[PDB]
């Protein structure tokens, strides 16, 4: 077994990924070939992609193949490729293996300028766009906007040119859903990359000052049960300490950091003063526990505490509160996990062990105590006990280390962890035990790096340098070992190492080059042939890269300031390495202050960027195979190894006043000086900006910005006031002047508003560093936006600020919801192409309020779709079995008809050119042969008899009319005759209880009828087929009579079938009353008894089907048992298709294309028939559910509105507030499908 | 997947599209037995819950 290959390979092979794979061979010698192919999957049969290696000494016998799977080339379609043939081919061997491929390309990361916005506002929104490669992807991209109901508010899609997608700005919906909507991106067309963002929508006001709540600690253990000790500290936006403030605390109990309103406390309910920008609190949880509660201990207590705390500043109108939702009371305070720990030992070599001690709310301990008990097995089971190590964690990171000097020998480690903290007991002290395995070589022949486990990440562009050992007892054949390095999925590097005569092997001298930066990992392995049998060796491991960008876009403001005065004007210089696009943002701190619990647009960013590695933990495994599998990598061989054991489980082991500005996009190249005034918000703004270029992404160092006056105002002016009220308003001046002065504000508003003040003023002195509370009183009479100015007039001069006052309507905000299911085929039966909405007003207005008003189109999807189908046999069905006696011609000819029909649905003559298109002129002529034909066998008078001189039978009469009910889709049949037929049916046969009881003829032709249950009741037979066949001819021949006798029969059907008797027959009425009153609730009540008998295949039902009478019995050809069987079925699935029910039929239909019985039924006329039907009418209303509709909404006396052009892409039109006061029409063109519209008015009483 | 199970009709109402399963932001109209005629709103939409 000296020749062999290995061909290594990403685990799963991403759609248009350029993807990296390398071939090495052993023991050949002369120079040879191979070419290495991606080819569709089973069949072979289309390359996506090939390359040419040349293979030799001279290369090592190593080379690389560049492989991509273009998108476009895939079939694509309704099934997405799922799986690909690699393959190799040699002069010497060849293989193919099954790669997965995903369409997960590139990555998608959503920016909005807040995380946060009020009604009336816009989210401007933009995505970066990247491919696998950290290249700009310049793929077109839609953002699919999504309510906090779940409801798809609106799709817009972009070309990308930059790898920047700047999407116009959403204007939030005139009325919104409160709480967190949602954004999520995809690719247009053939990626399933899916980036997804939120943002809360609410009523909020600027916070103006941060209030920090700061426990000691998120839990509360056997120390602090006793008492626990908070801090509380707020500072303004600006950074400066809040001088003073008096703090209110609210305790409260609470159980779930998740959600819950736990009873809220009575007692220690400290009232406290904050100064120079802190208050200290403490709180003897269990006095208050003890005093409140029937709880009493902490043994009661695994459970949490809630506070919340409000601060009102001591001299001012400002007043701020925030809460700690949840501080863990629990036995044990910790929780214990390994963190970057192989779990795989290197025998003999030293093995480092890292465990991390995590507080119960998913935080890092700190610096803790803990001791690691360790037990070990070499040999045969030679068990020996190491003596337990002892270490303490790592104050920030909470990690404690180990590392065990293990045997040489050593081939198991089963190893207890547990913290050693002497404060707690071992039962509440976080101990883990865990088993650690030797790389279980087959014949004693392993690979091993030298890495140290280096804590420190590697720093970019140095020469890594990691010695290798194989060993082995063939140490002397391996002559060189091989390395991969990865990063993300993909093979980035790779080559080979050769032993120096020193039988020492060349380290891994290479730069961790710029592609790496994002955390990576290393394989390493050889092939040795061992006696005769090879074996495939390797090694892998993980290796942190420091998190360098590329670009490293360094974006600072020149004229450093500690503060800028408001309108400063100020000078940000951009400065690159090289030529680069960056987008630009500015958002107030106290936007983010706004959030109860904030996050950051892009933190995290890079982390998310390695959610492309495939591999995970620190490296090694079990065997050659899983070193390959968990590094993320496959491999074709023949050296006696596979991966196809491992499954591909998802391994989670642990590793002018602005609120937003700025927001541009420009090229830098590589430098620009970008100069601009800063607003008059006197706040800290927070400036960010990234960095896009081919070398990726970088988001840039946050520059926080301080705006800053010795002396300003503002004013706490609420997010709105209710109109038509006197208000109390109220404002704090701050003066950071070193001494006080006289300062006066003038306010001056708008005759909108009034105020008994009326302003000048007494121009109070505010001393030095400190700010003095001032409120106004003041009732607004009108809707809407209204100015207000504040003029500080104070020392020597006049000051200006501008507010505008949002007022409110009094009383209750009401809505109505009003809408219709457009229907232009009339799917449900009414056709319902137009419909009006009045301006409705209602009974108690208030008086000048305005009735806002929103239209809401929903598209109705068609879902799934079965391509049931005749076979080629049609056109037996066309030739079909000879015309003649036992009318062997109507037996031929009625099929011919249904074909026909089927035909004439349209598709098999546009498409079936798979098979031999059925000439139209001779389906025409065997059509009109038949026509012929039934007419010679209709009676005399109008009946019908197989037999010239047999008797009128009603039921074959029946099926005359159903068929020539068929028929006039394209020739009718003289409707005369027709009528005329009718006439006698009904006149000669109506019996007034139950109805067309069977003339004496002579027999059924048993091929032609079938067998009911005679047994019981064939009038239920008879009306049910003489029903069905009047319903077919009505249309031609509409009397009133008839309808009478139809009146009638269904009565009788129904009463009749309340006894449930034999499922063909209930199956059979309820079909006829389907074409009856479709919504009678009796009918309804036989449909669910009906769907009640149904039998099913698959918790979700692949196949639903009917069976009586012991049909479950075998039978290897069809039969009058699978005869009743397939009509049943048929029947039920006729009446579900008059039901539309799509959901429901579409397993039937996947039954009945089964053929099980194979050629089904008796192979009888009427199973046949009834299946035909069947297939076509759902074929029709599939068709006919087709969403196509340029729905029109207009008002009635006003213009039109808008004009959704409703489509299976298009399918969600945006909602559109109806601005104007007037009765609104809603119309459609003929169009297809089902669609369905709201309106919303929304209004005050 | 934790959507919406199928609602009981009001009385003398009925459900267009009867399923199993009803998706999130789905809304199912009702409609009126053949002696009855709808009023009021005749959609119930599956809520996040
Ligand atoms: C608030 O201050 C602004 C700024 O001065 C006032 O707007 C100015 O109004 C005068 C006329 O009175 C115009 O000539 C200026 O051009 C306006 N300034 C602009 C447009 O920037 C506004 O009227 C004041 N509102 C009050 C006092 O209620």
């Amino acid at each position: 077994q000296e020749q062999t290959y290995v061909i290594s390979a990403p685990k799963i092979f991403r759609v248009g990924a350029s993807e990296n794979i390398v071939i090495q061979v052993y023991g050949y010698t002369e120079a040879f070939d191979a070419t290495i192919s991606i080819k569709s999957y089973p069949d072979k049969k289309f390359s996506y992609s090939s390359g040419h290696v040349h293979l030799s000494s001279e290369n090592k016998f190593q080379n690389s193949a560049i492989l991509t799977i273009q998108p476009k080339q895939l079939p694509g379609g309704q099934n997405p490729v799922s799986y690909v043939y690699l393959e190799v081919v040699s002069k010497h061997f060849s293989k193919s293996k099954r790669m997965p491929i995903t369409y997960d390309n590139g990555f998608l990361f959503i920016h909005t300028d807040k995380p946060v916005y009020t009604p009336d506002q816009s989210v401007k929104v933009r995505v970066y766009s990247l491919n696998d490669d950290l290249k700009p992807a310049k793929r077109e991209t839609v953002l699919t906007f999504i309510d906090p109901e779940g409801s798809e508010v609106d799709m817009v899609e972009e070309i990308d040119h930059i790898g920047i997608i700047s999407f116009p700005d959403f204007k939030i919906p005139s009325n919104p859903r409160y709480g967190m909507w949602t954004i999520k991106a995809k690719y247009k067309e053939d990626f399933s990359t899916t980036g997804t963002a939120y943002f809360e929508v609410k009523e909020y006001v600027l916070p103006h000052f941060s209030v920090s709540i700061e426990p000691e600690y998120n839990f509360i253990g056997y120390k602090n049960f006793k008492n626990f000790e908070i801090t509380i500290k707020a500072r303004y936006f600006y950074n400066k300490v809040v001088t003073e403030a008096d703090v209110y605390i609210t305790f409260g109990i609470r159980e779930d950091l998740k959600d819950d309103q736990k009873e809220m406390m009575q007692t220690a309910m400290q009232n406290t003063m904050l100064i120079n920008g802190i208050a200290q609190v403490t709180f003897d949880s269990e006095t208050a526990v003890k005093e409140l509660s029937y709880y009493s201990l902490e043994d009661l207590n695994n459970k949490y505490l809630y506070i919340a705390v409000t601060v009102i500043e001591s001299t001012g109108g400002f007043s701020e509160e925030a809460e700690i939702p949840g501080i863990k009371y629990v036995l044990s305070p910790y929780k214990l996990n390994l963190v970057a720990t192989p779990l795989f030992l290197k025998p003999g070599i030293p093995y480092p062990i890292k465990v991390q001690v995590k507080d119960s709310l998913d935080q890092l301990v700190g610096g803790v105590p803990v001791t690691l008990n360790a037990q070990t097995i070499d040999v045969n089971q030679e068990t020996s006990d190491l003596d337990p190590s002892k270490s303490v964690t790592r104050v920030d990171d909470g990690v404690a280390s180990f590392v065990l000097n293990l045997p040489s020998g050593v081939t198991v480690l089963e190893f207890n962890v547990k913290t050693d903290a002497p404060d707690l007991p071992e039962e509440n002290q976080a101990r883990e035990g865990y088993r650690a395995i030797a790389y279980s070589s087959l014949s004693q022949s392993y690979l091993y790096i030298d890495w140290t486990d280096n804590h420190k990440a590697l720093l970019v562009g140095e020469h890594l340098n990691i010695i290798v050992t194989p060993k082995s007892p063939y140490i002397d054949k391996i002559t060189h070992y091989n390395y991969l390095i990865l990063s993300k999925g993909k093979i980035i590097h790779f080559g080979t190492r050769e032993k120096f005569s020193d039988a020492s092997y060349q380290s891994i001298n290479i730069p961790v080059t710029q592609n790496m930066v994002p955390s990576s990992r290393l394989l390493v392995y050889y092939i040795v042939t061992g006696e005769q049998t090879a074996e495939l060796v390797s090694d892998s491991v993980w290796l942190n890269i420091e998190e360098k960008c590329g670009n490293q876009l360094q974006v600072h403001l020149s004229p450093d300031a500690d503060a800028y005065s408001p309108g400063q004007t100020v000078s940000l210089n951009m400065a690159t390495g090289m030529d680069s696009w960056v987008a630009l943002a500015a958002v107030d701190s106290a936007v983010y202050g706004v959030q109860r619990g904030a996050k950051k647009p892009l933190e995290r960013v890079f982390q998310f960027l390695e959610k492309s590695d495939l591999g995970c933990g620190a490296g090694g495994g079990l065997n050659n195979a899983n070193v390959f599998h968990l590094a993320g990598l496959t491999f074709l061989t023949n050296a006696n190894a596979d991966d196809s054991q491992e499954n591909d489980e998802p391994c989670k082991e642990i590793l002018y006043f602005p609120e937003s500005w700025l927001w541009e996009v420009h090229l830098v190249p590589r430098r620009k000086q970008l100069q601009f005034a800063l607003p008059d918000s006197l706040t800290t703004w927070e400036i960010q900006g990234v960095g896009i270029s081919n070398t990726g992404i970088c988001v840039a160092d946050t520059v926080k910005a301080k705006v800053f006056k010795d002396v300003f105002l503002e004013m706490n002016i609420p997010y709105s006031v209710v109109r038509g009220e006197q208000i109390q308003l109220k404002g704090t001046v701050y003066n950071y002047r070193t001494s006080g002065m006289q300062f006066c504000v003038k306010m001056s508003a708008v005759e909108g508003i009034c105020t008994s003040e009326s302003p000048k003023c007494v121009r109070q002195k505010v001393e030095g560093s400190s700010s003095h509370l001032v409120t106004f009183t003041v009732l607004p009479l009108e809707i809407g936006l209204h100015n207000i100015n504040f003029s500080l007039e104070t020392w020597f001069g006049k000051e200006i600020l501008v507010k505008t006052l949002r007022v409110v309507p009094e009383g209750v905000k009401r809505e109505s919801y009003s809408g219709v299911t457009l229907d232009p085929r009339g799917i449900y039966g009414t056709i319902s192409r137009r419909k009006e909405f009045p301006y409705r007003i209602p009974l108690d207005l208030v008086p000048k309020t305005e009735i806002k008003r929103i239209l809401s189109v929903k598209g109705l999807l068609v879902g799934e779709i079965l391509s049931a189908v005749l076979s080629q046999e049609g056109i037996n069905i066309l030739t079909h079995l000879p015309k003649g006696s036992a009318e062997a011609e109507l037996m031929s000819v009625v099929p011919v008809f249904y074909v026909f029909h089927y035909l004439e649905t349209g598709n098999h003559w546009n498409i079936f050119h798979s098979d031999p298109l059925i000439e139209k002129q001779k389906l025409k002529k065997k059509l009109k042969e038949g026509m012929l034909s039934i007419m010679s066998y209709r009676n005399a008078d109008y009946s019908y008899s197989v037999w010239k001189g047999g008797s009128a039978s009603t039921w074959l009469t029946a099926f005359a009319l159903r068929v020539l009910g068929q028929v006039n889709k394209y020739v009718e049949q003289n409707q005369n005759s027709i009528c005329n037929s009718l006439l006698w049916l009904v006149e000669n046969y109506q019996l007034d209880n139950g109805s067309f009881k069977e003339n004496s003829q002579y027999q059924p032709i048993k091929l032609q009828g079938t067998l009911p249950v005679e047994a019981r009741e064939n009038s239920l037979y008879l009306t049910a087929f003489t029903v069905i066949g009047i319903r077919k001819a009505f249309d031609i021949c509409p009397l009133v009579k008839i309808d009478t006798a139809l009146i009638k029969a269904d009565n009788f059907l129904l009463e009749n079938t309340l006894p449930a008797q034999s499922t063909f027959t209930l199956a059979i009425s309820a079909y006829a009353l389907s074409l009856g009153d479709k919504t009678h609730p009796q009918f309804r009540s036989i449909v669910s008894a009906l769907k009640r008998e149904a039998l099913v295949k698959g918790n979700p039902p692949i196949y639903r089907f009917w069976k009586d009478n012991l049909q479950h019995k075998d039978s290897s050809v069809p039969n009058t048992g699978t005869a009743r069987m397939v009509e049943t079925t048929a029947y039920a699935l006729l009446t579900s298709l008059n039901l539309k029910d799509i959901n429901y039929v579409n397993p039937v239909i996947k039954w009945l294309s089964e053929e099980q019985r194979y050629g089904g039924g008796f192979y009888s006329t009427q199973d046949t028939i009834n299946a035909i039907e069947g297939l076509t009418e759902y074929s029709l209303l599939v068709k006919q559910l087709r969403l196509s509709m340029d729905i029109d909404v207009s008002y009635k006396h006003k213009g039109a509105l808008h004009n959704y052009k409703m489509t299976d892409k298009n399918f969600l039109g945006r909602p559109v507030e109806v601005l104007l006061n007037d009765d609104l029409i809603v119309s459609t063109g003929f169009g297809s499908g089902l669609a369905t519209v709201h309106v919303t008015t929304v209004v005050h009483k | 997947d934790s959507g919406c199970p199928q609602p009981v009709p009001p009385e003398n109402g009925f459900i267009r599209n009867e399923k199993q399963l009803y998706l999130v932001g789905e809304d199912v109209e009702i409609s009126c037995l053949t002696g009855f005629e709808t009023v009021g709103y005749q959609y119930f939409r599956c809520l996040p819950d």
